[PDB]
């Protein structure tokens, strides 16, 4: 699986590549089945989870497949195993400060 | 010893995806902005349907992976893009980890038109058929066993709005609730009601503001018969709780939809808040010029409203909620925004199939 | 029983009754599948006509090609091979409705259809001819 | 015509009894004959049709037999429910009538 | 689903006519034979006639022919019915109701009306 | 372009028109069991209560209009009888 | 020696071939400002649809009248004179394509044309009755 | 002006799969089956199997089962050959040939493309 080093206090991106190009209805979870964040087809939407306005995405690359992950200001307790969740496939990446 | 002989005309019918003309009811000389959009695409409709119930014979309909949604989606595109011009445009690009992505921008010339919706048919061509299931407590997927032929469907009415379900159509025995897969905590819930809710949304004679109500007993009530609902699915001793939102941009942590040519963005925190265990509310919408479009990704800068009144009454029918599965007691935030959802609530009955009447059966004659 | 004659289900209103019953009504499923306004409505209306009956046109080409054309019910010369999911001809008849026998059947009809254009129409001819 | 006789008229019975109940033709019908129910203040309802078939929609516990003029119904447990008007009706040659009541209670 | 609408209860004059009609829903109106029965209070039943919705053929007992009439209308999927010299045996209350009708043969009436009162 | 407009959709609805009756006629035709043929000859018998005269006074003696104008009560049954007891009894005693 | 089976030659694919394999390929000839794009684009498209329809069912019913109905490979009752270049018939199914057949009855299309759709069908249909 | 047009030369590695093309003109590509040959250097030519490009019937010889694969495309006019597991004999010349094709039996190989060079 892929794992990613981390610095505190500074802005880090996952990536979470898809089969085709389109827009495709995605979610970014923890290990705790927490939502993060998604898009409901044209838009985004945030989760109840702690990184509510600490995590934003590049809006211009979901017409290119990728969906990547924004994390700014990372801290102590933003270690987890993340899961992104895409065209019936769960990709696992895992992030350490 | 038993040969094969051909049939013409069997009853049988297989599983198709084709293309449906619309035949809507359209005036051909109203400046509605619906209207000469129906009247360059619709034909008049049937005053005359045709509906024959079948004999029991049950079908395996799906809501989720229907194939009228995704003709609907282009079809209010085309609408949306042909109707409401904006003034600016902007449009992300992003010709091709080694990639940049400039935005495009167009100016058009942008008038301020009328804009309400119209009852729009949807009726398949010669050679196809349009089943529908009658069953008053369809869950959604699986089989139905009161199948019926029909030559098209109702009006169904092209509402452009997320966090709520205006002038929608209405359930016949009690609340239902319409999900691919509970317990996934990604995918919306629909809940359909069974009597309207009336509200009054409108721009009184500071011009961004409107004055939004609604009334307090019929939606603690509408509210009780969804907990009584919701209770089903989840144990019966499960206390749930109504939260606003979670972050998200402005056209989905509030309602958003269209009243008379104008973007009205009214906030929800008003009505879901209870807590529920086992005289009017006005809402604070602020018109807007820069939205986001549904339909595609880019922003959008419109014209200053009209000076006047602006006045919608309409009827709230359905909900989209979505469960915040943690670690005991629920929460369903109410989301949604994709707009596939605003529409397979309404068209949740419904098969496309095609006639291939020509059978082969083996009997006892012969030459 | 006392009875006064038949009904009318209509048009594919026989789709849950058996094999032995619905084939008695394909009648009715044969007889149904046959200034800005000017510009609009009314090409679409005869666009719709005209697609109707070139399909009912093709359909009964198909059917004439068989040595079958005109006639509802006909009979061919290829024999039922046991392999093509093997019944009794009394629970073919009455226990089964004809989409069952479609799900049953679909994965050889392409055989089928293949075996009557090649046989029949092109064997009962160019052996009349010699 | 053709007259059908019920046989007994009135019963007075408990909750869960075996009950039997005869219908007599004066001519032979074959099997040509319905058994139906009527609540006070309400239409019949169809309960058996052909002599031995089950309604859809009707429990199970209840049962019909008989042949050529001899039709009887069982019901092996009563409920508060089934405490009705009895009714037997033949269809094998005209007119069509029924049978004179047999009220339950 | 599959129900019987008729109108209201009546009340008429001896020597007068009375109609009745019956609406089909849930069904195809022309797929089932549809019967005519009345009731007396205290009575055991006692039929009429019965109809085919698609032929308008009309079948009658031998007590009353040339007193009753069936017709049929398939725009508005009703069947109506008319009796004529009303006496006191007569009143009563009304019901339609559609046979199973399985092999082209009376089976069974299992969809009723709510009973159209004459007096 | 107005000519095509108005002069070309009328004769085009006519020829559809003309083109569909003749396919409904041949229709008709193939469920009567004479797919192709002008004149065919059936297994119906002829029931004297339809007006029978001599063979010759029938062949010889009138026209096709007066034959139409006195068989026109009667014109139905025949219709009925010539779908029926030709293709619904010639048929399913071949299938047995 | 081997062989998979026959082949799609084309519309017009025959043409040259020999009579007795030509005779066999019978199907594959036999079954072959949004207002300014629906008046002159719309129309004459539709027109060539009728036309063609139209054409195959005039001509369809010339069949009819000769009593083949809806056949591909009809047959018939009529004497085939010693005369209209009268050959063996080898050299006629082997020999010649469908081009010179046509070419060598030019002249002699017609009163085979009268000889089967008058005083042929009208006199069988006759002898039945 | 009936030829056959094939790709270029290819270079390869062992134990990859290897697609070769062959396009047919001047004559309409669903009329006559094509066969596809093989020559080493210093050799004679060799045979593999041949396709009918109507039918999508392929025949392959007992020795390339699994390992020769065939296809078409009707509506661009091509054959692809595919060859996998490539060993060190297997370098050499390809050629798509056109059967004559008559009376529905194989009689010989008349139009033959210019050859495609695999080294491996
Ligand atoms: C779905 O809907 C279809 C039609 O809409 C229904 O099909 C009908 O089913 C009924 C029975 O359920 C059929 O009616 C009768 O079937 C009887 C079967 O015979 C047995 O039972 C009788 C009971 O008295 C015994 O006497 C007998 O010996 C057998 O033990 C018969 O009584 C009748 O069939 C007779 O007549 C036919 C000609 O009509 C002959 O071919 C038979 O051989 C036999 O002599 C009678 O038919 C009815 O026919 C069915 N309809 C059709 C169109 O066939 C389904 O029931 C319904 N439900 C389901 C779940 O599928
Ligand atoms: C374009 O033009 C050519 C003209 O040449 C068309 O005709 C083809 O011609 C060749 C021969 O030139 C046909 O080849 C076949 O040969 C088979 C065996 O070869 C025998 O040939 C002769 C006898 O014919 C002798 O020398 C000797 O016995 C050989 O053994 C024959 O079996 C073929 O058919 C013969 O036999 C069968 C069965 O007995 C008979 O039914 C036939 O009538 C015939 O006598 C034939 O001779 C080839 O088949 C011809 N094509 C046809 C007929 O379609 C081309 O077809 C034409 N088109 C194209 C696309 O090229
Ligand atoms: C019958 O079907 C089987 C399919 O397994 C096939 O192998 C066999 O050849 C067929 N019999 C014929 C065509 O006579
Ligand atoms: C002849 O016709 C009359 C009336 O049309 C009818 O009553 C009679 O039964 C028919 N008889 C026969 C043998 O067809
Ligand atoms: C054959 O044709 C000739 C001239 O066309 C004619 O005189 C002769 O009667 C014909 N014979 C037959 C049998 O048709």
């Amino acid at each position: 699986k892929k794992v990613v080093l981390g610095k505190k206090g500074d802005t880090v991106e996952l990536t979470c590549t898809a089969s085709q190009k389109k827009s495709i209805q995605f979610h970014w979870k923890n290990s705790n089945q927490i939502k993060i964040l998604g898009n409901q087809g044209s838009f985004l939407t945030k989760g109840p989870s702690k990184l509510n306005d600490r995590a934003d995405s590049r809006r211009s690359l979901w017409d290119q497949g990728n969906f990547p992950l924004i994390i700014k200001n990372l801290k102590i307790e933003d270690s987890d195993t993340y899961i992104c969740e895409v065209e019936d496939q769960k990709e696992e990446v895992q992030l350490l400060v | 010893n038993l040969w094969v002989t051909v049939y013409y005309g069997v009853p049988v019918w297989k599983d198709a995806e084709t293309t449906l003309f619309c035949a809507s009811d359209a005036k051909a000389y109203e400046t509605e902005k619906h209207n000469v959009w129906a009247t360059h695409a619709c034909v008049p409709t049937d005053p005359n349907p045709q509906e024959i119930h079948l004999e029991n014979v049950t079908e395996e309909f799906n809501m989720w992976k229907n194939n009228m949604v995704e003709q609907m989606h282009t079809d209010i595109i085309s609408l949306w893009d042909q109707s409401l011009k904006p003034c600016v445009k902007l449009t992300p690009l992003c010709v091709t980890r080694l990639i940049n992505c400039n935005t495009s921008a167009i100016t058009q010339a942008c008038p301020k038109v009328s804009f309400e919706p119209i009852p729009i048919h949807y009726c398949a061509p010669a050679g196809f058929a349009i089943l529908k299931c009658k069953d008053k407590k369809f869950n959604g997927t699986g089989p139905c066993p009161s199948v019926s032929t029909v030559q098209c469907t109702h009006g169904i009415k092209p509402v452009v709005s997320t966090q709520l379900l205006l002038n929608g159509s209405l359930a016949e025995e009690e609340v239902m609730i319409r999900s691919e897969n509970i317990t996934n905590n990604a995918k919306n819930i629909l809940v359909q009601f069974n009597t309207p809710v009336q509200i009054n949304c409108t721009r009184p004679n500071d011009i961004r503001q409107a004055h939004c109500n609604v009334s307090k007993a019929t939606w603690n009530e509408t509210l009780g018969k969804v907990v009584k609902q919701l209770r089903k699915h989840f144990g019966n001793n499960t206390i749930i709780r109504f939260a606003n939102s979670s972050g998200g941009d402005l056209e989905v942590t509030t309602h958003s939809f269209n009243c008379g040519g104008e973007f009205f963005y009214c906030n929800t925190s008003g009505l879901f808040n209870s807590t529920w265990i086992s005289d009017s509310i006005t809402l604070p919408c602020r018109i807007k010029q820069i939205i986001n479009m549904w339909q595609r990704i880019g922003q959008a800068m419109y014209a200053p409203p009209i000076q006047g009144v602006i006045r919608c009454v309409s009827n709230i029918t359905g909900l989209i909620l979505t469960r915040d599965g943690g670690s005991t007691t629920e929460t369903f935030r109410p989301g949604g925004g994709d707009m596939r959802d605003n529409w397979r609530s309404e068209l949740y009955k419904y098969k496309v199939v095609k006639i291939e009447p020509l059978g082969v059966a083996p009997t006892r004659c012969k030459r | 029983a006392v009875g006064i004659g038949a009904v009318f289900l209509g048009f594919l209103g026989a789709a849950g009754s058996t094999m032995g019953a619905a084939s008695m009504t394909l009648t009715v499923q044969a007889r149904n599948l046959l200034l800005l306004k000017l510009t609009v409505w009314g090409i679409k209306q005869l666009q719709a006509r005209v697609l109707a009956v070139e399909r009912y046109l093709r359909d009964q080409q198909l059917l004439g090609i068989w040595g079958c054309s005109g006639k509802l019910i006909c009979c061919t010369n290829v024999p039922w091979n046991s392999s093509w999911s093997n019944r009794n001809l009394s629970e073919i008849w009455d226990n089964m409705t004809w989409l069952q026998w479609d799900k049953e059947i679909s994965n050889y009809t392409q055989i089928i259809y293949g075996l009557l254009e090649e046989s029949q129409n092109q064997q009962e001819k160019n052996e009349q001819d010699l | 015509d053709i007259q059908l006789t019920q046989s007994p008229s009135f019963l007075s019975a408990s909750v869960g009894d075996k009950v039997t109940i005869t219908c007599r033709a004066s001519q032979g019908v074959r099997n040509e004959l319905a058994w139906y129910q009527q609540k006070p203040g309400k239409a019949p309802n169809l309960l058996i049709y052909y002599a031995s078939t089950l309604q859809s929609g009707v429990p199970s516990r209840f049962s019909a037999t008989g042949s050529g003029t001899h039709f009887t119904l069982t019901v092996s447990s009563l409920q508060p429910e089934d405490f009705a008007t009895y009714f037997c009706q033949h269809m094998s040659s005209y007119p069509l009538t029924f049978g004179g009541g047999t009220k339950v209670e | 689903q599959e129900v019987l609408v008729q109108s209201g209860a009546e009340v008429k004059k001896p020597g007068a006519s009375v109609k009745v009609s019956c609406r089909a829903f849930g069904y195809t109106f022309t797929g089932n034979a549809l019967h005519w029965v009345r009731q007396a209070p205290g009575q055991g039943l006692e039929w009429l006639g019965w109809i085919n919705p698609h032929s308008g053929d009309t079948t009658t007992s031998q007590k009353f022919q040339g007193r009753v009439y069936m017709t049929r209308d398939k725009s508005i999927n009703t069947a109506f019915l008319d009796v004529t010299r009303l006496t006191s045996d007569d009143t009563g209350i009304y019901y339609c109701a559609r046979d199973k009708y399985y092999g082209n043969e009376a089976v069974g009436m299992d969809v009723w009306g709510q009973g159209t009162s004459v007096t």
